[PDB]
């Protein structure tokens, strides 16, 4: 029926949050990196002329 | 001079090739710069973060 009330008269553990001294996060990675699908096919049809279609 | 001519035109085959082969190897090597300039960033960042959470230790200890 009683409730305990230390726990309020001090800083009851364990409730929401508690912090220690965490650091060196680094946020996040990255979304992949820049991509050259354009240049690839672009000098693959480059290479392609330059040996088949240049005699 | 036939055969001057296609020795001309071969040199002109070659010209473009290698200059497109060095366009792709300078163009593939400034991007991995700057992908090691992104990394160097997002380490400055982890390290300004790492001030401001030991900065924070005092603080909110101050606050407690």
């Amino acid at each position: 029926m009683s409730k305990i009330e230390s726990a309020l008269q001090a800083a009851q553990p364990g409730l929401s949050r508690l912090r220690g001294g965490a650091g060196g996060m680094g946020y996040r990675a990255a979304t992949t990196q820049a991509e050259q699908p354009r240049s690839s096919l672009l000098d693959t049809i480059g290479r392609f002329a330059k040996a088949g279609a240049d005699m | 001079g036939q055969n001057a001519q296609a020795k001309m035109i071969a040199a002109q085959t070659a010209a473009g090739r290698r200059q497109a082969m060095e366009i792709m190897r300078q163009t593939n090597i400034q991007n991995a710069d700057l992908s090691l300039q992104a990394r160097s960033k997002l380490e400055e960042a982890s390290a300004e973060l790492t001030s401001q959470n030991m900065q924070k230790v005092q603080a909110i200890g101050s606050i407690r």
